[PDB]
């Protein structure tokens, strides 16, 4: 468990990833050229996990570009840190997808899938030992959503015994590309469900209050909701990046944070709620970091976790503070707000403290919940998809692609259990 | 009433008499066996012997007992560490090939429904294809 | 008991 | 010559390990190179042609960073490279990675390398194995481990020196699953158990060491104090010096009931006013305080089965007898009625030696109170409780299933530890 | 009837034998070096009994010296006579016991026990007329008892027709917190019933008993429990040892104190109760030193003589003295207390005196008592052997080295029986 | 010549037997290495070499070399051959059975050899004198063995016992009875006459008359030592009473059975007793009645005579002995039974009482040994057989002899034998017919 292997698909898909690498190659002090130029050695130490060390003093991503649509991927590569990845890893069709996941799933996609696998065998022949896998894409398009899903159970077949986790964006009417986002977003859910190990639930809703309520940004844009997304993907890759809390990779996290296989669907946080560039820094403490992890203001998913019960949490603080003031911290929360922590999972919060913070911020704290509140996000998409549904909307797109109704009832099935199970453990008690 | 001296022997370095002071008071009459032989003894002296040499044999006979339960202790001693060292290796075994069967077995399921989903998708493109 |  | 072979499981095992190993060669003299300048240390310490004493002990773990510290630390050079054995992927708090998984992979050479150090010996007593309850490695390759030397070594003395989980040092939600899975499977391989609860070694840590927060090197040197204290008796030959094997006799009644509560003292402060000095009657008196045992339970409301006193450097017959009494006058010690009093002592003439760089205080004398109590079933009750919280609703469990492991095996392993907590029960009752 | 061979087994039995060795060489007048230097020839008349003649002048102990551990057999080479002994008598292990007496029987044991029969081969033709033999060993532990009762029986084999006299050390919780004590006892009990002529029984509950409560040594110590037996075993000796009223040899001593054949168990004694250290006077006078001698205190073996009878009484007076004052001294005892002394077996005490005092005392005398009182040590051992018995305790130490059950409730049996045989002629009367 | 064989047995009767070859030596005039100066009749207990050395016959036996190895490098060392001092390995400790079965079997075979060697060197063998202890193992074991068989290969020759009698204050072993009546039993029949001595009766007269409060074997076989020689002075020397060893049988055992005589000696002063006027007849007379010098303690008193020697040492006159048997028969009891004549067979012979140098006894110009057949005996006989039934009835040592291949059965055939001796000396002392 060393090397991770990163996959980037369609246009948000490679939007986010292209700005978790600039992001984490600067906490790792690499140039947009691949050259290593940071002060302390602890920013090479973990490497291995993100980078491939090339001949000289070259670092490149372990990175795979995929999409259906030339354009994303040529802005990619003109843009930041752009250059650095393996210009041979960029897989890209010409025809697109149309926001369409049949076509990414079983026209388009299944044409371009062999020539993505290719690409994954060789970097994976070229790891000591392979970590797993993680793809950057929404859910609401066609070729992150359907590709995407087409990617992983094509994974899964070769590599088994291998980690799949996921940054998985959730469409939202508020910020929206196509009305058939709510389709999408359920045929997609579904492949989730039974084919990754972790998910982090990335909510458009969520980013777009953030932006608009907290940030006050009355237009935001895909960069401003962007750099709350790089924000919480550095954060929540900090230990597979740098050691102090190290011997933990994909798969510790997956069997600590895990309880019931279906159940592997994250809200994330992060605090301090910062604009992109746009900051003018503040010193934010401790016990505030702390009071932001209940806050469903800083939630990346639109849920409010009061509504729910927490099964697992991790939480990671950044830069230079008292360790001894984190857990005291932490204890007083769990105390005062038992009613929200399953009682039959004891000690089901663990804290970790890295001396490293991220670009600009001196101190922040990302948070990682697995709360049965997730299922106000999954009831959402639900809803949305019956409103259609009901009355056949736009199902003539997906049908002339081959696929049935049947198909799209029971992805409305899987998801209605995904929410009952939800329920079952929110309602459980431990019998006192 | 008197002493009578009967008189007895003479020699060179002694003399012998006798004294009758009182007569005796009575005058009157009172005042199978077949032994040795060396065959008696010796019978007597083997039977005995016989006996000495029975009890010796009969101790040797219990100490001869003794060091043939010493012999079953060291036998069981070492017939328990082999069985255990037996059951030991066996219960592995079958714990080591019932977790191999196990695990291949949920591999294997896991790969059947990820092949099942592939044989839909090819089933998903005939069914785009209609020519007219 | 601490006898030597 | 009555050698005895060490062997290190896992994160814990291993670090243990490096804090007894530097200790012991501090304790002979010898060098971070095995070297000694101008005896009993033989049992623990191999020689060359060189004149070059190498630790008859096996290092191993599925991971290799921890180790590779060791590789690359004060004490390389000490281990033949041979001796020191390593994976490429941990059992990530696995219990059935650690057991069935990645163990395979690995235990035939570590078997291999035990079997060469066996060969080195002319007496061999017996086995030290050092491993955490927790991890993925220090349950289930440990268990893994003691099956398969039951299987070589046949009845041939087992002791394991375990790490008790607590939450206030780095646990996992997991762990009293591994806990309990390896207690079961290692009970009848094991001969004899020192189980090392890490909330009380923290505890120390804190109101005798003041340390607020205290690292796993300060924990790890205040049970390597302890550990050097129980095998004194091996390293050292000692007039009135009692051998552990004796104590292990007196230890022992029933082959289950193999756990015995260890408690030392004095532990101070190397910053703090030593001119006090130090009584035999005051370190006796401690040897029954609660504060200064390593593992939480009360043995003042439970019964005593033996009761064994493990002194070293300045200790004089006249002071200790003087010390055995007047405290069990004052002091409630009730033995069971199938059990004579008076407690078993040992004095060793090394008095206990200090690592410069370290947090203790150097003492004339010091004492390690070894007694098989049935208060040490209350520590199995707590690891229980947390099983049951969350095997209730099979929390956790697909992550072992997944692995090859049946559900049967977590009822046959719990139903043993119920069996236990019975056993320490009835072994409390009086006879008729 | 000339020559004895000496064996002394285990820890105590080496420890005791050592001193006795000390103790006889100075009253026969030899140095540690093997060379007579004494005085009177009366020293040299009888030497043949215990010493070997060498080329030269210089006289070797008939003595073979066993362990299953070299510890002991280090100590006693480094003691005060240590170069006396023949190197090759020296027949030591190099795994110990354990204080087990099923490894010294049967496993360890077994493995030594014809090396050692070797010697006392060699020894046994080296003798005009083998006498004898005498062992040294405590019942307690477990090469001395399980290993000593072993060398018997298999002794017993090879020589039937020999006397074979042992000086047995009785376990006591008072001196010695090793639990299996009574277990190991009551095993070598039913050994000495069927296989020793005679058995003088050394109890360190009675030794104890006189350094406290007599000699007023708050912490006794091994050496002052030796010195009482050493005392014990220079009187018991003497007239083996001293023309000092010759033709009396090991079995005319049997033959006369023991009336019935498992009944040749004697309670020793002497008097004046002595000191290493204590400067004492010249004085005491026979009247006290016959009174002193019949009294409870100043017996070795914890019994009260006034809770039995005597079925035969030896007593032995060391120095220049009147024979005539012995004689009158002892018969005024007998007439005063004759309810304690057998009606049934005229003349039953009898008295020897010698010329030649011990070192320091100008006169002593020794005690040998063959009464019916000794049960009480048997009852104390085996009410401490069925307490643990009754649950089974400490038990898989035993049935680990391939005992059963069985040989256990037997060896109870025989000494119940034992005490049964006592009680049988203590209530016996020749009134029919 | 009317030679006899002495055999000592054991430590007691090789002990007796050197103060008694010492005391004839002194007596004859023979040195220790066998040399004489030059009335014929000591031959008869001396044989001669072709160097004109005289050699006892006599034959030293212990089952035990240390007693016989202090001869062999003693004084009287130049004196007995080495063939004549036999020894074994190993004692029969105390045991009978060992010294009768176990170890006595081993040696009986040399021993009859070595007799039947002295036995060719005789012209006419009168017979044999055996010195030995009751309680001994050797003494009790070997002695009745060596009875029954020179019984077989001597078969009508004259045997007598010089037996020790155990007393609790003269050393004495806790099974002493049990050897006693065993040896009583089986040497019954094959004893003609023999002469009891009890150690307590010398250790008396030691104590009372030598004065030493402490007395030594040395001194207590030197006293025995005086009281056997006055018993062989008849043989050894031209005597007229007393001459032959059938003479014994003659003048004191009435019957197979009943013999058993009692010794009385007179005087025994100390050496160190001042020097003192010399007490002659009839004050030795009368000390011959005096219970104190007995060898065996009992009252003749209560008892009946059935025989009465007298033997009168040094210078002793009829017309003297005639006064004082004279003078003791008045108002003295001294009761016969009714079939026995009441009297004495008087002998005196002409040689004086001589003492060895560096002993305790003083010389005196005349001596007085009284052997009487008393009723009185059997006294001696119930204390042993009082000590024996406490014992038995317990069956308290009866193992050691059990264990050398003895039947218990041989235990009660012994005490019924005593039993029967006790009833025949009851029956001799009542009317007849
Ligand atoms: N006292 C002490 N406890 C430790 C140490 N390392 C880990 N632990 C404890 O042991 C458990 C962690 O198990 P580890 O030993 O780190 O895991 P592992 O045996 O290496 O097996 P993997 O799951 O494969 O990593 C937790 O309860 C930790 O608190 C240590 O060095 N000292
Ligand atoms: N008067 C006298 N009595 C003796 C002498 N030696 C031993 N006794 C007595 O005889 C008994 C001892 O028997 P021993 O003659 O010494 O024994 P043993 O015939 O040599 O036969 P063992 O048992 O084999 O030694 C005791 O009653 C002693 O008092 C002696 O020299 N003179
Ligand atoms: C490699 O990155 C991580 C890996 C893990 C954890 C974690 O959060 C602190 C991580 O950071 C995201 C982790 C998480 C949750 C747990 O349950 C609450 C747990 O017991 C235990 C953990 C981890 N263990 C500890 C002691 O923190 C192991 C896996
Ligand atoms: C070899 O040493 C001894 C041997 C014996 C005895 C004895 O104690 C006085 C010894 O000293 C220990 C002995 C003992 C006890 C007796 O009565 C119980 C007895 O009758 C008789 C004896 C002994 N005989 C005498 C005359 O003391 C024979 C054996
Ligand atoms: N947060 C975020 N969401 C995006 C971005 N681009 C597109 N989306 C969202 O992703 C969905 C459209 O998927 P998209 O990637 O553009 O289509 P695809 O290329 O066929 O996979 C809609 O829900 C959009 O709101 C982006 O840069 N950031
Ligand atoms: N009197 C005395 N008893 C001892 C001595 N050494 C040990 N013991 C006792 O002997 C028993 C232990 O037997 P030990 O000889 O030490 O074990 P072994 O070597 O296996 O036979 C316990 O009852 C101790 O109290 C000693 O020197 N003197
Ligand atoms: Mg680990
Ligand atoms: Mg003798």
């Amino acid at each position: 468990m060393r090397e991770i292997v990163h996959i980037q698909a369609g246009q948000c898909g490679n939007q986010i990833g292209a700005k978790f690498w600039e992001v984490i190659s600067d906490e790792h002090g690499i140039d947009p050229t691949g050259s290593y130029h940071g002060d302390s050695d602890l920013q090479l130490e973990r490497i291995n996990v993100y980078y491939n060390e090339a001949t000289g003093n070259k670092y490149v991503p372990r990175a795979i570009l995929v999409d259906l649509e030339p354009g994303t991927m040529d802005s990619v590569r003109s843009g930041p840190f752009g250059q650095i990845f393996r210009p041979d890893n960029f897989v890209f069709g010409q025809s697109g997808a149309g926001n369409n996941w049949a076509k990414g799933h079983y026209t388009e996609g299944a044409e371009l899938v062999d020539s993505v696998l290719d690409v994954v065998r060789k970097e994976s022949e070229s790891c000591d030992c392979l970590q797993g896998f993680q793809l950057t894409h929404s859910l609401g398009g066609g070729t992150g959503s359907g590709m995407g899903t087409l990617l992983i159970s094509k994974i899964r077949e070769e590599y088994p015994d291998r980690i799949m986790n996921t940054f998985s964006v959730m469409p939202s009417p508020k910020v929206s590309d196509t009305v058939v986002e709510p389709y999408n977003a359920t045929l997609s859910v579904h492949q989730l469900v039974e084919n990754t190990d972790e998910t982090y639930s990335i909510d458009n809703e969520a980013l777009y209050d953030i932006c608009f309520r907290t940030l006050k940004l009355t237009t935001p844009t895909y960069g401003d909701l962007n750099h709350l997304v790089s924000a919480t993907m550095s954060g929540v890759t900090t230990c597979l990046r740098f050691p102090g809390q190290l011997n933990a990779d994909l798969r510790k996290l997956a069997v600590n944070m895990v309880p019931f296989p279906r159940l592997h669907f994250f809200m994330p946080g992060f605090a301090p709620l910062t604009s992109r560039g746009s900051q003018q820094y503040r010193a934010l403490t401790v016990p505030e970091l702390t009071q932001q992890m209940f806050d469903s203001k800083n939630m990346m998913a639109a849920c409010d976790p009061r509504h729910g019960r927490y099964l697992t949490v991790a939480t990671i603080f950044r830069g230079r503070m008292s360790m001894k003031e984190v857990d005291e911290q932490m204890l007083n929360i769990q105390n005062k707000n038992s009613s929200y922590f399953v009682e039959w999972i004891p000690n089901n919060v663990k804290t970790a403290v890295c001396d490293i913070p991220p670009r600009g911020l001196k101190m922040s704290s990302t948070f990682i919940g697995n709360s049965t509140a997730i299922q106000e996000l999954f009831k959402r998409i639900s809803e949305q998809f019956t409103a259609m549904f009901r009355r056949k909307a736009f199902l003539h797109w997906y049908t002339g692609e081959g696929m049935d109704e049947m198909e799209f009832t029971e992805a409305e099935s899987n998801m209605n259990d995904l929410v009952s199970e939800y329920q079952q453990y929110q309602d459980a008690t431990a019998d006192e | 009433a008197d002493m009578e001296v009967i008189e007895l022997n003479k020699a060179t370095s002694g003399q012998s008499w006798e004294v009758i002071l009182k007569p005796p008071s009575f005058d009157g009459v009172p005042e199978r066996r077949r032994d040795p032989s060396l065959e008696e003894i010796q019978k007597k002296l083997e039977a005995a012997e016989e006996r000495r040499k029975y009890q010796e044999a009969e101790l040797l006979k219990h100490l001869a007992e003794k060091r043939e339960h010493e012999r079953e202790v060291i036998q069981k001693a070492i017939e328990e560490n082999n069985n255990f060292i037996k059951m030991a290796k066996e219960k592995l075994a079958q714990k080591m090939e019932s977790n191999k069967e196990n695990r291949e077995a949920h591999l294997a399921a896991m790969l059947e429904r990820l092949q099942e989903k592939d044989k839909h998708a090819e089933e998903v493109r005939k069914n785009k294809e209609l020519k007219e | 008991y601490v006898t030597g | 010559m009555r050698e005895c072979i060490s062997i290190h499981v896992g994160q814990a095992g291993v670090q243990i390990g490096n804090a007894c190993w530097e200790l012991y060669c501090l304790e002979h003299g010898i060098q971070p190179d095995g070297q000694m300048p101008s005896d009993s240390f033989n049992t623990f310490f191999s020689e060359t042609g060189a004149g070059k004493h190498v630790p008859r002990a096996v290092f191993v773990d599925l991971e290799p960073t921890v180790i590779d510290e060791v590789r690359t630390g004060t004490y390389r050079q000490l281990f033949h490279p041979e001796q020191l054995i390593t994976g490429k992927e941990d059992a990530a708090n696995n219990y059935a990675r650690g057991h069935y998984t990645i163990g395979k992979e690995i235990i035939d050479l570590v078997l291999d390398r035990i079997r060469k150090l066996a060969d080195q010996c002319t007496g061999l007593q017996g086995f030290l194995v050092f491993h955490s309850f927790g991890g993925g490695t220090g349950s289930g390759f440990t268990s893994l481990l003691m099956e398969r030397l039951s299987v070589d070594y046949g009845k041939k003395s087992k002791l394991e020196f375990s790490i008790y989980p607590a939450p206030q040092v780095s646990t996992a939600v997991v762990e009293p699953y591994n806990s309990i899975l390896t207690t079961h499977t290692t009970l009848e391989h094991s001969d004899c158990a020192f189980m090392v609860d890490n909330e009380a070694i923290y505890d120390i840590c804190r109101r005798n060491l003041d340390i607020e927060r205290p690292t796993y090197t300060n924990l790890n040197r205040l049970i390597s104090q302890i550990v050097s204290s129980i095998t004194a008796s091996l390293r050292f030959d000692g007039a009135l010096n009692v051998d552990l094997t004796e104590f292990q006799t007196n230890l022992v009644p029933y082959p289950r009931i193999h756990f015995p509560l260890a408690t030392y003292a004095p532990v101070i402060s190397a910053e703090k006013a030593y001119h006090e000095q130090l009584s035999v009657a005051e370190i006796t008196n401690a040897c029954f305080e609660p504060a200064n045992q390593m593992v939480k339970c009360d043995p003042r409301h439970g019964k005593y089965m033996a009761c064994c006193l493990l002194y070293r450097g300045d200790v004089v017959p006249k002071d200790v007898n003087a010390a055995i009494a007047t405290i069990k006058t004052k002091r409630s010690i009730q033995f069971v009625d199938w059990c004579p009093t008076g407690f078993k002592v040992g004095i060793n003439y090394q008095p206990p030696t200090v690592v410069p760089g370290g947090d203790l205080a150097k003492v004339q004398r010091a004492v390690c109170m070894l007694s098989n109590t049935t208060a040490i079933a209350e520590a199995w009750a707590r690891l229980d409780h947390k099983f049951d919280l969350m095997y209730a609703k099979r929390a956790f469990v697909h992550w072992y299933v997944g692995e090859g492991m049946e559900e049967g095996e977590f009822s046959e392993a719990r139903e043993d530890m119920a069996a236990l907590e019975k056993d320490y029960e009835e072994v409390g009752v009086d006879s008729v």
